[PDB]
């Protein structure tokens, strides 16, 4: 279908697979599982010009990891470079994924990211982000935590990939839901998983929401 | 500069 | 003369409160968020039959569609005081009905209790 | 299955393999994920590099043959020099061969791009090992090959392109200096017969895909040939002129010279300085007739994102203001030259008109350079007159908030220039666009909003005069236009807006204290205002005011009978009645940086109470009711009133710092019993409820109270004046309230505020209680440090906070260590090192700068018995544990103190410093100096982790580390070799003279 590879590279720990997650299922994983060569996630925007659907290989950025590495990239029709505004190294690292990239991809849309711009005590200064203006990369601040600009990565993709400048996310159709029908026989058994549910502090009480 | 103190108030 | 050159249009907003979801992962023992956005209950023009429907900031993609069930019961979260958890039997925000246990947490205690009663308003509109 | 491939006692399947590429490259789900861990364990067996040949001989996959490359890539950067001769001559040869013919076939060098792109890198990492000693050829034959094919020809621009890259812009974290050097100076060596091709090509047409390459490595070049290649040469004229009229060449072309304007140039020649004028020239005359005019709507071309266009238009900014930013006085005298000079400028003002941030701030850093010329260079301005007005109408309208930071700083910046350099065209813009607000032809909430910044962001700039008649019109105006709206929405938007102006201009308020007395009192009555976000408004205008207005607020003005922070005072419980409690304590906050300004210590304290009075008549009920029932603390309500009384204390602390002790005196004893009372309760819970009791509301809500305390504690002795009253007042009663109740808390419970506070406890007077830090240490240190030594995640706020109160002790009272027990001393060291692991920058460098001071702790002591014994059981497991977070490649955030430690550590044996041996005498010879020990030791520790190094190779390493200990930059560079060197097999000795 209207279907796009999308390959996302940069250091380990910088937020990568937290990203993706976030947008296939809403939710923030707060552990770091190093990720294993290559993980092949299906992504699909509903857009006013019809669903894309990104196939987002989402490559390992640690070494001893790295699996196939450049190999991932072969046919590659849009990227992602992550790096951690927390950590110097991974900007510093940034010229290294792209050059990359660039020799198995030699003209496509690339997004680069700055994550974790939630957090306080920023290492990577706003000012010290030029790398993109010479390699025409698109540049935005982001946090998979806050979700500051989760969005705007795959909007900036999608409008280049379809060649439309206007092109926007809409509101996907929202059917009627079925009417419930209680089972007695699993009555205990909903019962069981709702107490083990209240019982189970929700995260992050301090936040606004 | 008096004149703008009346308008001031009144917002 | 010269010539010149969703589905929810059919529902009626009943309640709308800012929220973030969450859905219990029996699995890892663990709550995980599903989506942050805006938690509306939606009154069927034609069926009187009221929902929930919430979509998540920016993408607006669906977090939660289903039947406000007289039979639910919100309880307590035991860490806030601005949470309620109940179960669902048919949710189909990522496609086929299927039960979730949820918890949806509000900006203040005061939104909470509003949800509350809202809630229960909404049950007793369906058991009509 | 597909894991047959896998199977080396088996000829390779070729058409299995080619199956498994397949299902990973065009299948999906879990075929894909299979396919993908079966090729991961091919290409990583070691000796799938000998089935590579097979594979691009027989394969007719092009993934697969690029994967077989991948694996030949790690055998040539890893192993090169292990194998036999035969196999490097052999691997050269079908390398070479399979980019011959794929070069002879138009149908596969048309289709195959990615697949001959890789095989020309992996010949590169050939020449990286074999060229030019064992390939001296390989320039003048490439050279020649090029002449008898177009295609061969366009491909060997390829391989000099990514050879200039791998030995230029990416060798130096990738080879060791001395490999560099050599890569270097063989490449400038014969550049002359490279750049001869190179110019043929450009300067003989004729295809397309063949000039573009040739483009591409040029640009290469740039970064590093010298200038007389493109000044003495025609081809700046080709560049700017040939090449700017073919789109296809266009992009390339421009990047070209914008490189070419950053090359290292001699500045008094004549002939030179009309060269680089020339090409710019050029270049603007083909952009105006080729591409776009200078009056073209570069704005609408770059939204309507058409082809390249973006991309064009970034590079072209790129280029003028580099260009411009080195060159512009070459324009500036000769008058058949202002026209050029203009145009390019009015190009830059069309680009800055472009929707797009970051192209936005590229055009912005080139306005601040040439404002702030203009600003400083006499007689430069009237040449930019029209450019600047232009430009001051960009900016006013493309103002960001405030408080993005960084971009309205930046606009700013460039404004207040602007401003400076012609007042009178500044206001009467603002003036104008605040006009078309009124008249409604550019009305909006966004455009109020920006208009109103960009006219706060020039406050002391104009003339107190002026800016006195422009605040009066601007005010004027905004409230004129409050006036015609109507909604309260819209109401609202102006009101805030004319609040924001007037905090800008604090030089007015404090002229007209009839106005900023009346501002103040509008002020108050917003803080009934229900209207979202109009408290929040009111509030931050306050305390900004404040802050910049103090004076005015603590004298006694004429005509009016006292200080109006008395005024402020006497009604504080009207005006504050309908905020929330966040900002209360905001206004508290702004009081308290008046009363601060107050001299007279008497009249200060006596501010002071009266502020205090709401919050301490609620504690003072509160004391006697939480004394009288300890149940009333299990009110939520309760619990939520206490934590605010605090968080007001907090608040005026924080402005008030030293002068904040008299009311800290009211409070001090019954607070800390208090935090007591309510950890008894924290306790009480958890007990009965379990570790989950910490996640209620309850145990939170009685655990902000104690972290307010701690806060308040820690603000108030971070400021003190009165070191005495801290230590005989305020510590004995806080370690006793404090350090017990952290200690024998499950560590769930544990608050890491502790830490916090003990640690600015110790920073301050430290070095006038040698015993309470001993108490700290004993009540805090093992019971933490178990906590946090299982793994590097839990407990991440201890852990951070752990290392920073361990850092003051080391430096303010190192005499608490002295005291500790062996056992304990040891488990300090074992914490430091622990440290060194972590990949947290929060922690890491606290546990290198720890084992820095450590070791110059000890070097104090001189040649006594605890240093002596310090040294014979720790000095070389600092040394290792060092050594190993130099090498282990997870730990590159630290390397510059790693490499401190360590040279600090050589340095002490290599200055006689340490005056026991390091080693049992039974070790070595009597006598063995510690030099040749440390030595020894270091060589068997690198040849054990190292197994694949030459015992030359570590001789050589260490005899140059150790004689580099004095000079860090030098130390850090052999370092950095040995990294280099660890990753491969046979690497050169010799490399670490480099130096030398
Ligand atoms: N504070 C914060 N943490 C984040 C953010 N994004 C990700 N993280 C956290 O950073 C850590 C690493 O996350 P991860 O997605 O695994 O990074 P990665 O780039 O996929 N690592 P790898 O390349 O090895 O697979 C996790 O603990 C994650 O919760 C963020 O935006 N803010
Ligand atoms: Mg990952």
């Amino acid at each position: 279908q209207v279907q796009f590879k999308l390959v996302l590279v940069g250091d380990g720990g910088t937020g990568k697979t937290t990203f993706v997650k976030r947008h296939l299922t809403g939710e923030f994983e707060k552990k770091y599982v190093a990720t294993l060569g290559v993980e092949v996630h299906p992504l699909v925007f509903h857009t006013n010009r019809g669903p894309i659907k990104f196939n987002v290989w989402d490559t390992a950025g640690q070494e001893k990891f790295g699996g196939l590495r450049d190999g991932y990239y072969i046919q590659a029709q849009c990227a992602i470079i992550m790096f951690d505004v927390t950590s110097r190294v991974t900007y510093k690292n940034v010229p290294n994924w792209h050059r990359d990239l660039v020799r198995v991809c030699e003209n496509i849309p690339i997004v680069l990211c700055g994550n974790k711009v939630d957090i306080k005590d920023r290492k990577v200064k706003a000012k010290s982000i030029v790398f993109h203006r010479k390699k025409n990369l698109q540049y935005y601040d982001i946090s998979a935590k806050s979700n500051y600009n989760f969005e705007k990565p795959f909007l900036w993709l999608a409008r280049k990939l379809i060649g439309d400048p206007n092109l926007e996310f809409v509101a996907m159709p929202a059917l009627a839901p079925p009417e419930v029908v209680m089972d007695p026989a699993l009555a205990a058994q909903y019962e069981h998983d709702l107490e083990v549910a209240q019982t189970t502090a929700l995260p992050d009480e301090d936040d606004d929401l | 500069v008096e004149a703008l103190l009346a308008r001031l108030r009144a917002l | 003369h010269f010539e010149p050159v969703t589905m929810e249009e059919d529902e009626e907003v009943l309640y709308k409160v800012r929220a973030k979801l969450f859905r219990f992962d029996a699995d890892a023992k663990e709550w995980k968020e599903r989506g942050t956005g805006d938690c509306k209950f939606l009154k069927n023009k034609k069926t009187n039959k009221v929902r929930i429907l919430m979509r998540r900031d920016k993408t607006l993609k669906i977090c939660a569609n289903h039947i406000i069930a007289p039979e639910y019961t919100l309880k307590p979260n035991v860490g806030s005081d601005r949470s309620w958890v109940y179960a669902c039997t048919a949710d189909i925000a990522e496609g086929e009905a299927e039960a979730f246990t949820f918890a949806i947490r509000f900006g203040s205690k005061e939104n909470a209790d509003k949800f509350k009663e809202e809630f229960e308003k909404a049950q007793e509109i369906n058991k009509k | 299955s597909m894991e047959g491939i896998l199977d080396f006692s088996n000829d390779l399947d070729i058409a299995l393999l080619d199956q498994v590429v397949s299902t990973f490259y065009q299948g999906s789900g879990v075929q894909q994920k299979q396919a993908q861990e079966i090729l991961t364990k091919f290409q990583d067996n070691p000796d799938a590099w000998q089935k590579a040949d097979q594979i691009l001989q027989f394969s007719t996959n092009p993934q697969s043959k690029f994967i077989a490359l991948s694996i030949l890539d790690k055998l040539i950067t890893r192993k090169w020099k292990l194998l036999p001769n035969d196999h490097r001559i052999g691997i050269r040869n079908f390398v070479v061969g399979m980019i011959i013919s794929m070069c002879q076939d138009d149908e596969v060098f048309k289709t195959q791009k990615n697949l001959i792109n890789k095989s020309d890198l992996t010949l590169v990492q050939i020449l990286k090992q074999e060229w030019p000693q064992n390939w001296p050829e390989f320039i003048p034959e490439l050279i020649g090959s090029s002449s008898s094919s177009v295609n061969v020809c366009e491909n060997n621009m390829i391989v000099l392109k990514l050879l200039s890259e791998e030995v230029f812009d990416f060798s130096a974290e990738q080879m060791t200096q001395a490999k560099a050097l050599h890569l270097k100076n063989s490449m400038s060596k014969e550049f002359e017969q490279i750049f001869k091709l190179c110019f043929q090509v450009l300067e003989q047409g004729s295809s397309s895909s063949l000039i573009v390459a040739t483009l591409e490595s040029l640009l290469r070049y740039l970064h590093w040939i010298p200038y007389r290649y493109i000044y003495e040469t025609n081809i700046l004229e080709l560049l700017s002129t040939k090449f700017m009229t073919s789109p296809d060449t266009r992009a390339i072309t421009l990047k070209c010279l914008t490189e070419v304007s950053n090359l290292k140039i001699p500045q008094d020649n004549d002939l030179i300085k009309r060269q680089t004028v020339l090409f710019f020239q050029n270049t603007l005359q083909q952009i105006a007739t080729s591409v776009m005019p200078v009056t073209a709507d570069l704005k609408a071309t770059y939204a309507n994102a058409n082809g390249n266009d973006q991309s064009f238009l970034q590079d072209l900014a790129m280029f003028l203001t580099t260009y411009l930013a080195r060159n512009r006085a070459l324009l500036e005298s000769d008058e058949s030259l202002r026209e050029l000079l203009l145009n390019a400028h009015q190009y830059l003002i069309q680009l800055s008109k472009i929707e797009e941030r970051e192209l936005f701030k590229t055009t912005l850093d080139y306005w601040h350079n040439l404002v702030a010329d203009l600003f400083y260079e006499p007689l430069k301005k009237h040449i930019y007159e029209e450019i600047c007005s232009q430009l001051r109408l960009v900016i006013i309208e493309n103002m960001v908030r405030p408080e993005t930071i960084q971009l309205y700083k930046s606009e700013r910046e460039v404004l207040v220039y602007l401003t400076h350099l012609n007042v009178i065209d500044t206001e009467e813009i603002m003036i104008s666009k605040l006009a078309r607000q009124i008249d409604g032809s550019e009305w909006s909430w966004h455009n109020i909003n920006t208009l109103s910044w960009a006219i706060g962001s020039i406050s002391g700039t104009m003339s107190e005069d002026t800016e006195k008649r422009f605040v009066v019109t601007v005010i004027k105006d905004l409230l004129g236009l409050c006036e015609q709206k109507r909604g309260k929405d819209n109401k609202a938007v102006v009101a805030s807006d004319i609040m924001y102006v007037v905090g800008q201009y604090p030089r007015f308020l404090k002229a007209h204290w009839n106005f900023l007395r009346t501002v103040i009192l509008k002020l108050f009555e917003f803080m009934h205002e229900t209207h979202e976000g109009v408290q929040d408004m009111a509030c931050d205008t306050f305390i900004k005011i404040v802050q910049k207005c103090k004076y005015h607020f603590v004298i006694q003005q004429p005509r009016e009978s006292e200080p109006f922070i008395q005024t402020i005072i006497r009604d504080i419980q009207k005006t504050t009645a309908d905020l929330q409690p966040q900002q209360v304590h905001t206004f508290y906050k702004a009081c308290g940086i008046i009363i601060s300004e107050e001299r007279s210590v008497a009249e200060r304290n006596r501010l002071l109470s009266d502020l205090m009075q709401l919050p301490n008549m609620a504690w003072d009920t509160i004391v006697e009711q939480s004394t009288a029932n300890p149940t009333l603390l299990l009110d939520s309500e309760t619990v939520k009133i206490i934590a605010n009384i605090i968080k007001t204390n907090v608040a005026v602390c924080t402005s008030m710092g030293a002068d904040f002790y008299p009311q800290l005196g009211h409070i001090y004893y019954n607070m800390l019993q208090l935090y007591r009372a309510v950890s008894s309760m924290i306790s009480a819970q958890v007990a009965a409820e379990g570790l989950i009791a910490t996640k209620t509301p309850k145990v939170r809500g009685l655990r902000t109270i104690k972290k307010e305390i701690l806060k308040l504690v820690e603000t108030y002795i971070s400021k003190a004046r009165n070191l005495d009253d801290v230590v005989k007042v305020l510590v004995e009663p806080l370690l006793n309230a404090v350090l017990e109740d952290y200690m024998n808390n499950v560590p769930d419970a544990r608050d890491a505020e502790v830490l916090n506070c003990m640690t600015t406890v110790v920073e301050k007077v430290g070095h006038m209680i040698p015993q309470g830090v001993i108490l700290i240490l004993q009540s805090v240190f093992e019971c933490t440090l178990d906590m946090i030594n299982k793994d590097f995640t839990e407990y991440p706020e201890h852990r951070v906070e752990f290392y920073k109160l361990l850092k003051v002790i080391n430096e303010k009272s190192f005499a608490a260590f002295l005291e500790l027990p062996p056992a304990a001393f040891k488990l300090f060291v074992d914490a430091i090192c622990w440290a060194f692991k972590h990949n947290n920058r929060d922690v890491e460098v606290n546990g290198l700068q720890i084992a820095l001071d450590l070791v110059k702790n000890i070097e104090r002591m001189g040649n006594v018995p605890f240093a002596n014994e310090f040294h014979k059981n720790y000095f070389f497991i600092f040394v290792s544990e060092t050594f190993f977070v130099l090498t282990d490649s997870d730990h590159k955030s630290g390397f510059s103190k790693q490499a401190l430690l360590l040279m600090k550590l050589i340095s002490l044996v290599y200055d006689n410093k340490i005056s026991v041996p390091l080693y049992q005498e039974a070790e070595v010879p009597q006598g063995t100096s510690n030099q040749v020990y440390l030595s020894q030791y270091l060589a068997n520790m690198l040849s054990n982790a190292f197994p694949h190094l030459t015992s030359e190779q570590i001789a050589s390493f260490l005899s140059a580390l150790t004689k580099q200990c004095k000079d860090l930059v030098v130390f850090k560079g052999t370092l950095r070799d040995f990294l280099v060197q660890i990753k491969e097999v046979g690497g050169d000795p010799t490399d670490y003279l480099f130096a030398e």
